[PDB]
C-alpha cells in the first residue's frame, strides 16, 4: 500500500508470526500464496493448495499460487468445505490471514451450488435450490431471451425453467457477472435414461500417480464435472481421457484440431479401451465407417461449425448427431477453443460433461478466461519440475544461444522497415553457420534432430543448403507420413527441418535436439508445443536469434511461460570449435552474395 | 588488499618487532600457503640453515611453480632469511625472534597475552554471546547508515574525518555533511568482514598520523583475533595510545566495554573474524531474503526492484533496469554476484554452483552494456604524402607514447590531445630539416 | 580467397561478445583455481558441445 | 588536422552509426571520418545525443520485465 521503495508492503496486515517458521506458507491482503518447497510438509501443502488455487510459478525453491474465484469454486466442487480450507489455511500461514482473504473465500464460496444447468430429453434446464434466485436473475435482460415461449414457471417438484439452447454461452456468461455461477455435474452413476455403452479399459494400462491425482479429482463424490487437465504432450494425456471414457460410461464424442489426430484418438481407444471397431468411428469426411450409430464418435473442428453448404452424407450425421446427448464430450487442444467459430462448436452439440485436455494452456489476447465459463474451471496442472525429477519426462536442457548480425545484413536491417527485415534476421549467416555446427555435431554423436523454422521462403534455401528433408507444410499427406515413418528407423537419415507444421499434436517420433530458428512473434503456446516435442541430461533443445533485433525481445518475451514452469535458458555466446571445420559462408564472397537473394523477394 | 600485500610493503624492522609478539606469529602463520606450512613446521627445530637446493628437492618438478611461490612470500614477509653456508653454498634458516615466538605460541612459554582475568573476580554487569552480537550488530548499522547520511546516526567527530580521508565520501562545503562518492558506495556493497578488514587498513596506514605505534596496534588486533568469544580481558597492561585506539574499537562494535574506565572488555564475533544466509535466489530473477533490519532491504533493493515486504520475508525481482541503475551508480557485476553468493540461504548451498548460472551470465551481460561504446578524446592524422614520412612520425609518436590507434594500411594514426603538441612541432621540424 | 576466411573469421569470430571477454580473460586468471569442484559445476552445466 | 572523438566497437554499432550518417537521424553528417571496420572518428560536441540514440536502441529489443 506503501511505496517507499516502489513495492506493496503489508508488514502491518499480517503479524501473527507467534512460533516461529513450521508453516511454510505466506499470504497475501489481495491475494497470493508462496509456499517454500525445502520442508518437511512439501507434499501435504502442495496437495492441500492444488486443490484450492492454481500456480502462477513453479521454480526451484519457493513456489507461487494465486487465488481466484474459479480456484474456490473448483475447491468447494471437492468435498472440501469453507471450515475446512479456511482452519487449514489458516493453520499454515505463519503470518496470519489478513482479512481480506477470509471475506473474498466466503463470498466465493458461499454461491456454489445455489444455481446448476441440467440437460435432460435434448432439454436445458436451469435448476434452483433457493427460489429467490429466480426471480433475482429474472429482471435480467438478457436472460429473458433465453426462455420460449418464455417458460412460465415450469413447476416441477426447486423452481426451474427452460432455457434456449443456442444461447446457453451468453447466460453463462451473465451468470458469473451476476456472481451466481454454474456447475456442470453428471451423475453418471444413476441415469437410467442413457444407453451406458460396454467400454472397459484393459487392465494392463498402468498410470503413474500423478495422473491418478487429476483423476481423483476429476471423480470427487461421485460425479464428474467440466474441468481442464494440463499434461505434457510427452506424459501420457490420451490415457487420462481414455480412462476417463471409461469411468464414464457413456456415449462418448472426442474433438481434435488436425485430421490426423482423429486416427491418434482411435489408435489411444483401440490400444487401452478394448472397444471394437465397428462402435469406434471417425467423422472426417475420409473413410466414412458408419458414424451412425457409435459408441464413441471422434471428430475435429472446422467440420461441426462449417458456415457454408455442408454435404450430403456429413448432413445427415450431424443431423443424427445433434439429436441425442452426450457423455463427456472430451476436447482436445483446448487452448484453442476460444475462436469465433470454435465456441459455437459447444452449443453446437448438447453433452453432459465437457473435458478438455491441453498441454500449453498459455495462450494471447486474454481470452483464457473466457474459456473458465466456456467448459470449467481448471482441474489440474502439472509440476513439471517434479515429473521430470520422476524420471519420466526427459530433462530438457534449454538453451537461449544468439549469433551476432553479419555487417553485411546489419545495414539493409536496419535501412528497411517495411516488414521486409523478418527474413533478414532469419538468414543470418552466423546463425546459419551455429545452426550447421550444432546439426553435425549432433549427427555425429548419432541424436535425433527436429529443426523448427517459420517462414518457409527462407527454409528453402536453409535445408536446400545442406541437402536435408524438409517438410514444406502443403507437400502432400503420403509424402510427410512416410518421411516422418523413415526419419526414426534410419541410422542414415535422423534429422528433418518443419515449418509450423509441428506446432500441434501430431506422431513426431522421440527427438534428443531440437533447434528453432525464426519462430512466431511471441507465441509461448508455440514455443512449449515444440518444448514438448523433445520431453518423453537425456535430452536438450536450442533456440537460435539474431543480437540487436527484434528476435531478441521475441525470444525474451516468449520464454516467460517455460521460466515459470521452471526451466532456465543459459546464453551460449560461444561455439567451441566454431573454426576446427569447414562450414558454409565461410567467405564473405557468398555471405554478399546472399543479400541479392534475400531482398530478391520484392512482394510487392 | 589482503594482510600479505601489507606486510610485505613494510620496513624489515617493521616486520622484526612484529614477530616479538606470539598472537602475531599464529597470524602471520595461518596467512601462509599450505605448502609454506609444512616447510615453517619442519624447520622448527633447525638450529642449522638448509641448502636451497635442498629444499627445492621436497616438492617435484610439477609443482615447482607453486614452491617458487611460497618461497618468494616467505621471503618476502621475512620469515626465513638466506645465509652464507661455508663453502659457497647459500642456507636457509627461519628467523630466531619468529621461530622462538612461534614455538612458545605453540608449546608454551612465558606469560598469558591477556594480564589476568579473576584478579577483579566475576563482571557485576556481564552480557551474553547473543547480547553481544546484538550489540555489534546495532554498531555496524549505525555506521553504515552515518555512511548514507541519515540522521538516526550520531558518531564522533573523528570518524568523519576518516571516512573523508578513506576517501568514501567528501565534505566538499564546511558544516554540511559529505556526500558519499561511488567509492562510498562499493564499500558499503562490500561484505561486513571485507569492509571491516578495508576500514582497519585505511586506519594503520594512516596510523603514522596520529603518532601511533603501528606494532602494538597490530599485535593487539591479532591477539583480539584469537580471543575466545564471551570471554572478558584485563585492560590494565597497554600503552595509553592504544587504550584511545580500543576507545575506537567500542564506537566500532568490534570490543564491546560498560565504560570508559572498566578493566574489562568482551571480544565480539566481529573482531574474531577480523584477522580473515538468508537470500534464496530463484531461476526466474526472484530474491527471497529472510532478513529484517533496513540495511539488507536498502542493500538488495540498490540492485534490484523490491515487490513484496512481509514481517520476516523481502521478496524482490532482478530485472535488466535495476541492475543498469545500479551498474551507473558505480557498483560492478562481480561485487553483486560476490554479494549474493555470500548472502546465499543455506538451502542454496546444495547446487554446484550454489548461484544458478544463468543469472549470473545474465548479470554479467547487463553489465557488459554499459561499455559498449568505447570513447577516447584525440588528434586524427589523416594528410600523410608518403609512407615513409607516416612511419617516421608514427614511430616517433610511438616513442612519446601518445599513440592511441594507428592503421598503416591507409597511413592513419590518432594521438592523444596532450601529446598533439609534440607531434606538431616535430612534425614541422622534420620538414624544415628537409 | 586466402583473405577472405581470414577477414571473416575475424570480423565474425569477435564481433559483439569477444572483444570485451577476451580482454577481461586477458586481464584475470592471474590466481591459481580455488576448488576442484568448480570445473565439476562447470562441466556439468556445460552443453556437451563446449566440452570438447 | 581533425579533432575529435575516436569510438570503438562492434562493427554491428559501427554501421549503425554509418547509417544514422546517411539517414540524418541526428540533424547533420557529423560522422565525418570512418578509420577502420570496428572504429569510427565522430566530433564529440554531440556525442549524449549518439548515446541516447544508442541506448533507444538497446533497449528497444530488450522486452524489460518491469
Amino acid at each position: 500500500k506503501v511505496d517507499e521503495y516502489g513495492a506493496k508492503d503489508y508488514r502491518l496486515q499480517m503479524p501473527l508470526k507467534d512460533d516461529h517458521t513450521s508453516r511454510p506458507l505466506w499470504v497475501a491482503p489481495d491475494g497470493h500464496i508462496f509456499l517454500e518447497a525445502f520442508s518437511p510438509v512439501y507434499k501435504y501443502a502442495q496437495d492441500f493448495l492444488v486443490a484450492i488455487a492454481e500456480p502462477v510459478c513453479r521454480p526451484t525453491h519457493v513456489h507461487e499460487y494465486k487465488l481466484t474465484a474459479y480456484s474456490l469454486y473448483a475447491a468447494v466442487s471437492v468435498g472440501l468445505q469453507t471450515s475446512d480450507i479456511t482452519e487449514y489455511l489458516r493453520k499454515l500461514s505463519k503470518t496470519g490471514v489478513p482479512d481480506g482473504i477470509m471475506q473474498f473465500i466466503k463470498l466465493c464460496t458461499v454461491s456454489y451450488g445455489k444455481v446448476k444447468l441440467v440437460l435432460k430429453h435434448n432439454r436445458y434446464f436451469v435448476e434452483s435450490c433457493h427460489p429467490d434466485v429466480i426471480q433475482h436473475l429474472l429482471q435480467d435482460p438478457v436472460i429473458r431471451e433465453c426462455r420460449l415461449r418464455n417458460s412460465e414457471g415450469e413447476a416441477t417438484e426447486t423452481v426451474s425453467f427452460e432455457v434456449k439452447q443456442e444461447m446457453i454461452e451468453e447466460l453463462q456468461k451473465r451468470c458469473i457477472h451476476l456472481e451466481y455461477p454454474l456447475l456442470a455435474e453428471y451423475d453418471f452413476r444413476n441415469d437410467s435414461v442413457n444407453p451406458d455403452i460396454n467400454i472397459d479399459l484393459k487392465p494392463t494400462a498402468v498410470l503413474r500417480p500423478y495422473q491418478e491425482k487429476s483423476l481423483r479429482k476429476m471423480f470427487g463424490n461421485g460425479r464428474a464435472r467440466s474441468g481442464v487437465i494440463v499434461l505434457p504432450c510427452g506424459a501420457g494425456k490420451s490415457l487420462v481421457g481414455v480412462t476417463a471414457a471409461c469411468t464414464v460410461r457413456k456415449r462418448c464424442l472426442v474433438l481434435g484440431n488436425s485430421a490426423v489426430s482423429v486416427e491418434q484418438w482411435k489408435a489411444q481407444f483401440k490400444m487401452w479401451s478394448t472397444i471394437d471397431d465397428s462402435q469406434i468411428c471417425r467423422f472426417t469426411s475420409d473413410a466414412k465407417d458408419k458414424p451412425i450409430g457409435c459408441s464413441v464418435a471422434i471428430s475435429t473442428y472446422s467440420m461441426l461449425g462449417h458456415t457454408t453448404k455442408r454435404s450430403w452424407e456429413a448432413e445427415r450425421v450431424m443431423e443424427w448427431l445433434k439429436t441425442q446427448e452426450w457423455g463427456l464430450m472430451i476436447l482436445d487442444e483446448v487452448h484453442t477453443i476460444p475462436a469465433k467459430m470454435f465456441r459455437r462448436v459447444l452449443t453446437i452439440v448438447q453433452a453432459h460433461c465437457k473435458l478438455g485436455l491441453t498441454a500449453t494452456l498459455v495462450r494471447e489476447d486474454d481470452k483464457i478466461v473466457d474459456l473458465n465459463f466456456l467448459i470449467g474451471p481448471k482441474l489440474y496442472e502439472a509440476n513439471w519440475m517434479e515429473l521430470q525429477n520422476n524420471g519420466y519426462i526427459a530433462k530438457v536442457q534449454c538453451a537461449e544461444v544468439w549469433c551476432p548480425m553479419s555487417p553485411e545484413f546489419y545495414r539493409e536491417y536496419v535501412a528497411i522497415k517495411t516488414k521486409k527485415r523478418i527474413l533478414l534476421y532469419t538468414m543470418n549467416p552466423n546463425k546459419f553457420r551455429a545452426c550447421q555446427f550444432l546439426i553435425k555435431f549432433h549427427e555425429r554423436r548419432n541424436d535425433k534432430i527436429i529443426v523448427f523454422a517459420d517462414n518457409v521462403f527462407a527454409l528453402k534455401e536453409y535445408a536446400i543448403r545442406l541437402n536435408k528433408p524438409y517438410i514444406y507444410g502443403p507437400t502432400s499427406q503420403g509424402e510427410r507420413m512416410q518421411i516422418l515413418q523413415n526419419f526414426k528407423h534410419n541410422p542414415k537419415i535422423n534429422t528433418i527441418f518443419i515449418s509450423k507444421v509441428g506446432d500441434t499434436s501430431f506422431d513426431l517420433p522421440e527427438a534428443n535436439v531440437l533447434i528453432q530458428i525464426s519462430s512466431h512473434g511471441g507465441s509461448r503456446r508455440q514455443e512449449a508445443q515444440r518444448l514438448g516435442r523433445v520431453l518423453r541430461y537425456n535430452a536438450f533443445f536450442y533456440s537460435l536469434v539474431s543480437q540487436d533485433t527484434q528476435e531478441m525481445a521475441y525470444s525474451t518475451k516468449r520464454q516467460r511461460f517455460l521460466v515459470d514452469q521452471g526451466y532456465s535458458f543459459k546464453v551460449i555466446t560461444k561455439l567451441a570449435g566454431m573454426e576446427e571445420e569447414d562450414l558454409a559462408f565461410s567467405t564473405k564472397e557468398e555471405q554478399q552474395q546472399l543479400l541479392q537473394k534475400v531482398l530478391a523477394a520484392t512482394d510487392l | 588488499r589482503n594482510l600479505q600485500e601489507f606486510l610485505g610493503g613494510l620496513s624489515p624492522g617493521v616486520l622484526d618487532r612484529l614477530y616479538g609478539h606470539p598472537a602475531t606469529c599464529l597470524a602471520v602463520f595461518r596467512e601462509l600457503p599450505s605448502l609454506a606450512k609444512n616447510w615453517v613446521m619442519r624447520m622448527l627445530f633447525l638450529e642449522q640453515p638448509l641448502p636451497q637446493a635442498a629444499v627445492a628437492l621436497w616438492v617435484k618438478k610439477e609443482f615447482s611453480k607453486a614452491q617458487e611461490e611460497s618461497t618468494g612470500l616467505l621471503s618476502g614477509l621475512r620469515i626465513w632469511h638466506t645465509q652464507l653456508l661455508p663453502g659457497g653454498l647459500q642456507g636457509l634458516i627461519l628467523n630466531p625472534i619468529f621461530r622462538q615466538n612461534l614455538r612458545i605460541a605453540l608449546l608454551g612459554g612465558g606469560k598469558a597475552w591477556s594480564d589476568d582475568t579473576s584478579q577483579l573476580g566475576p563482571d557485576k554487569h556481564a552480557r551474553d554471546v547473543p547480547s553481544l552480537d546484538k550489540y555489534a550488530e546495532e554498531r555496524w548499522e549505525v555506521v553504515l547508515h552515518f555512511m548514507v547520511g541519515s540522521p538516526s546516526a550520531a558518531v564522533s567527530q573523528d570518524l568523519a574525518q576518516l571516512l573523508s580521508q578513506a576517501g568514501l565520501m567528501k565534505s566538499t562545503e564546511p558544516g554540511e555533511p559529505p556526500c558519499i562518492t561511488s567509492a562510498g558506495f562499493q564499500f558499503l556493497l562490500l561484505d561486513t568482514p571485507a569492509q571491516l578488514w578495508y576500514f582497519m587498513l585505511q586506519y594503520l596506514q594512516t596510523a603514522q598520523s596520529r603518532g601511533m605505534d603501528l606494532v602494538e596496534i597490530l599485535s593487539f588486533l591479532f591477539q583480539l583475533s584469537f580471543s575466545t568469544l564471551g570471554k572478558d580481558y584485563s585492560v590494565e597492561g597497554m600503552s595509553d595510545s592504544l587504550l584511545n585506539f580500543l576507545q575506537h574499537l567500542r564506537e566500532f562494535g568490534l570490543v564491546f566495554q560498560r565504560k570508559r574506565k572498566s578493566r574489562r572488555y568482551y571480544p565480539t564475533r566481529l573482531a574474531i573474524n577480523l584477522s580473515s544466509g538468508f537470500i534464496v535466489v530463484e531461476t526466474n530473477y526472484r530474491l527471497y531474503a529472510y532478513t529484517e533490519s533496513e540495511l539488507q532491504i536498502a542493500l538488495i533493493a540498490l540492485f534490484s526492484e523490491m515487490l513484496y515486504r512481509f514481517p520476516n520475508m523481502v521478496v524482490a525481482q532482478v530485472t535488466r533496469e535495476s541492475v543498469q541503475q545500479a551498474i551507473a551508480s558505480g557498483i560492478t557485476a562481480q561485487q553483486i554476484i560476490h554479494f549474493l553468493r555470500t548472502r546465499a540461504h543455506p538451502v542454496m548451498l546444495k547446487q554446484t554452483p550454489v548461484l544458478p548460472p544463468t543469472i549470473t551470465d545474465q548479470i554479467r551481460l547487463w553489465e557488459l552494456e554499459r561499455d559498449r561504446l568505447r570513447f577516447t578524446e584525440g588528434v586524427l592524422y589523416n594528410q600523410f604524402l608518403s609512407q615513409v614520412d607516416f612511419e617516421l612520425l608514427l614511430a616517433h609518436a610511438r616513442e612519446l607514447g601518445v599513440l592511441v590507434f594507428e592503421n598503416s594500411a591507409k597511413r592513419l594514426m590518432v594521438v592523444t590531445p596532450a601529446g598533439h603538441s609534440d607531434v606538431k612541432r616535430f612534425w614541422k621540424r622534420q620538414k624544415h630539416s628537409s | 580467397g586466402t583473405s577472405s576466411q581470414a577477414e571473416a573469421a575475424r570480423i565474425l569470430a569477435a564481433s559483439w561478445p569477444q572483444n570485451r571477454e577476451d580482454e577481461e580473460k586477458q586481464k584475470l586468471k592471474g590466481g591459481p583455481k580455488k576448488t576442484k569442484r568448480e570445473k565439476k559445476a562447470a562441466a556439468s552445466h556445460l552443453f556437451p558441445f563446449e566440452k570438447l | 588536422v581533425l579533432k575529435g572523438v575516436l569510438i570503438e566497437c562492434d562493427p554491428a554499432m559501427k554501421q549503425f552509426l554509418l547509417y544514422l550518417d546517411e539517414s540524418n537521424a541526428l540533424g547533420k553528417k557529423f560522422i565525418i571520418q570512418d578509420i577502420d571496420d570496428t572504429h569510427v572518428f565522430v566530433i564529440a560536441e554531440l556525442v549524449n545525443v549518439l548515446q541516447e540514440r544508442v541506448g533507444e536502441l538497446m533497449d528497444q529489443n530488450a522486452f524489460s520485465l518491469t
